[PDB]
């Protein structure tokens, strides 16, 4: 979890806020990801949250839904994420590096083995979508023994009780899906808060920002633009490569 | 932070996204509450008897059970409105609803009995009912998709991944998320997150409570053992429930075969899947080896749950519940033979349980077993099946 550390004083040093893209890893295939990724990258993003392809996917919307489906449809394995993401490693030594996972495929064979594969390929940190706080023991404990930062969302209708919890045992960020919650997130030593689930222009990566938060992750905004230009590769990654550079310039400010 | 353990041993728990969490708190506080209020349990009663038709008989099988040791009773849920035991526990989650003050239900439902149930008791009790459905399922069962309509819910057909029951599940969870203050999730069967398992099988107990009163009443002494299908686990554990600490009572529970286990084309995974995270509980699954969910096949529409409910998990592993699995074609036997043995058609799930009896006793007929069979519903919607497979093979 150290890149995250590293990175948000680096960030603190240039006074800007994180810009974090989302995508599901193997979304519209293996390659076309990996460039897809070494685009998002290219063009000035701080931190990587990727989607490792599952039957259900719950907490995703439709946007998100239709690259699961992509890459269930390219047969991307959890076993061929597992090797994107060594190789997403190799290329880049520091940018932090986010999974976005559901339980049963931390669980299918063992928590403790995902983690320590995480570890050995170098994931900084992992959110499981449909683990709670309250069932979080598990995961957190086998993620801290790997050196894999676990990461809680504070959601909307989060409370006092659960602004504690969330501060106490997230590690590298916190998933903020509302001046006030930043407030108290920092009063009680949160992980730096990365606002998510709303952000699709400059406009709201400047806002987060303002309000305190260290950043904001976007989702759909960006899978959209795969999907847009599923039939133009070369279109797909210039306007990723446009839409990465004018959200993350609005972290400056 | 419950009131209640959501754990049956190492099965259950609450795997929900954190937005989720106040809905399901809310849920067991209401619950708890309104198990502790007479008036929740005379107004859930007043529903059970009046609108519903409890007590539902225990039927004493004539000739069934004929040239053996063992006499059979059936536990008549098939007489109760609608059809099925679907109908008891929707009573009382609708009153839950009302409790909470809410106005809106949300189902899901795979084979139409419980969407169907929810419907009715939506209509009843004046709560906006809507019931999402895997577009596969609303093409297969249109007469249950009539009935909801005919009663006011809308249906809404899900698109996502594989068009069943699953994606159904998912649809209904992502809507109840954003609509919880004044919506209501009607969960179907003894599964998914806590509360969701204990809240049904207590709607549902009333079954095996009669039960036990009318053997005793009726033979003065036990069941040897009370059978019972098992796709999510609702009629079993409703069943099973007042018999628990009677530990000579066995309880036996029968999940689809389907094509055989070997086959891989079944709908047991308590027995032959393998234990995951999934729909919101640890419990068994049909999964594939890389952790994703697979589907359960069964003649059975009702049947067709890919997981079981984490206290039927739990009963098997300390052994104080027995499962096994039944076949398409013993329980299309044991369907075949109810009807012209005691002029009962029953439902295509609960005809696996009575295959299972049928076992027991040809198996070992001068073996003395008192037995109850659950007969969680009548068998009218699967008659077009039935024809069209007798017919397929010429009969
Ligand atoms: C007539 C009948 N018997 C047994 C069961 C089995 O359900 P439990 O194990 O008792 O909870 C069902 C289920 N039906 C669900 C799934 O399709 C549904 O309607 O949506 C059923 O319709
Ligand atoms: N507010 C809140 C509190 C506890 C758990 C989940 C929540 O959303
Ligand atoms: N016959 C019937 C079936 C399902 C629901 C209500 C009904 O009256
Ligand atoms: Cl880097
Ligand atoms: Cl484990
Ligand atoms: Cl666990
Ligand atoms: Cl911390
Ligand atoms: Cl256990
Ligand atoms: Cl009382
Ligand atoms: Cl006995
Ligand atoms: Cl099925
Ligand atoms: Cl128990
Ligand atoms: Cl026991
Ligand atoms: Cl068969
Ligand atoms: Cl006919
Ligand atoms: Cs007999
Ligand atoms: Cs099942």
């Amino acid at each position: 979890m150290e890149r995250y550390e590293n990175l948000f004083a680096q960030l603190n040093d240039r006074r800007e806020g994180a810009f974090v893209p989302f995508v599901t890893l193997g979304d519209p295939g293996i390659e076309q990801s990996l460039k897809i990724i070494d685009t998002l990258i290219d063009a000035g993003a701080d931190a990587l949250e990727l989607g490792v392809p599952f039957s259900d996917p719950l907490a995703d919307g439709p946007t998100i839904q239709n690259a699961n489906l992509r890459a269930f449809a390219a047969g991307v394995t959890p076993a061929q994420c597992f090797e994107m993401l060594a190789l997403i490693r190799e290329k880049h030594p520091t940018i932090p590096i986010g999974l976005l996972m559901y339980a049963n495929l931390v669980f299918n064979n063992g928590i403790d083995a995902f983690y320590a594969r995480c570890e050995q390929v170098g994931v900084d940190s992992v959110l499981v979508a449909d683990v709670p706080v309250e069932e979080s023991a598990p995961f957190r404990q086998a993620a801290l023994r790997h050196n894999i930062a676990p990461i809680f969302i504070c959601p909307p209708n989060a409370d006092d009780d659960l602004l504690r919890q969330v501060a106490s045992y997230g590690r590298g960020y916190t998933y903020l899906l509302l001046h006030h919650l930043i407030e108290k997130l920092k009063e009680y030593h949160a992980a730096p808060a990365l606002q998510g689930f709303g952000i699709s222009s400059p406009e709201q990566v400047s806002a987060a920002v303002r309000a305190g938060a260290a950043g904001a992750i976007s989702g759909s905004a960006i899978v959209k633009i795969i999907e847009k230009n599923l039939a133009s590769p070369k279109q797909m990654l210039a306007e990723l490569r446009s839409f990465v550079s004018a959200m993350k310039a609005a972290s400056r400010a | 932070t419950t009131l209640l353990n959501p754990y049956f041993g190492e099965f259950g728990g609450m795997y929900v996204p954190q937005i989720l969490m106040p809905a399901l708190n809310q849920l067991e506080e209401a619950f708890v509450s309104a198990q502790k209020d007479p008036e929740f349990q005379a107004q859930f009663a007043d529903l059970l008897k009046n609108y519903a038709g409890r007590p539902t008989a225990l039927t004493k099988c004539q000739n069934i059970t004929a040239g053996t040791r063992t006499t059979l009773y059936l536990k008549r849920e098939d007489l109760l409105h609608g059809g099925a035991h679907k109908t008891n526990q929707v009573l009382g989650q609708a009153l839950l609803a009302k409790r909470m003050g809410k106005s809106e239900i949300i189902a899901e439902t795979g084979a139409g009995q419980h969407g169907v149930a929810s419907a009715l008791a939506s209509a009843l009790l004046g709560l906006k009912c809507r019931i999402y459905m895997g577009a596969k399922d609303v093409e297969r069962q249109s007469p249950n998709v009539f009935r909801m309509r005919l009663m006011g819910a809308e249906v809404i057909p899900v698109h996502s991944g594989s068009a069943t029951l699953k994606d159904a599940c998912n649809e209904a969870l992502r809507d109840w998320s954003g609509s919880y203050e004044t919506a209501h999730y009607m969960l179907g069967t003894a599964a998914g997150p806590h509360p969701y398992p204990t809240i049904v099988r207590e709607f549902q107990r009333m079954i095996g409570e009669e039960t036990k009163a009318q053997i005793l009443d009726k033979e003065g002494r036990l069941p040897d053992a009370v059978i019972a299908c098992v796709g999510g686990g609702s009629n079993a554990i409703g069943m099973f429930a007042d018999f628990i600490n009677d530990t000579s009572v066995g309880l036996i529970g029968v999940e689809p075969g389907g094509h055989g286990i070997e086959t891989g084309e079944h709908g047991a995974p308590l027995k032959h899947g393998r234990v995951g995270i999934y729909f919101g509980m640890k419990a068994p699954m049909m999964q594939t080896a890389d952790g994703q969910i697979e589907e359960s096949y069964s003649i059975s529409a009702g049947l067709d749950f890919p997981s079981v409910g984490p206290q039927h998990a739990y009963l098997n592993s300390i052994g104080r519940a027995d499962y096994v699995s039944i076949t398409d074609d013993e329980a299309l036997e044991a369907f075949k033979t109810l009807c012209r043995h005691e002029g009962i058609i029953p439902a295509l799930e609960s005809s696996h349980a009575l295959a299972h009896a049928l076992k027991m006793m040809r198996e070992q007929p001068e073996k003395e077993q008192l037995l109850v069979v659950n007969l969680a519903g009548r068998g009218d919607k699967d008659i077009f099946t039935v024809h069209d497979i007798l017919k397929a093979r010429g009969e």
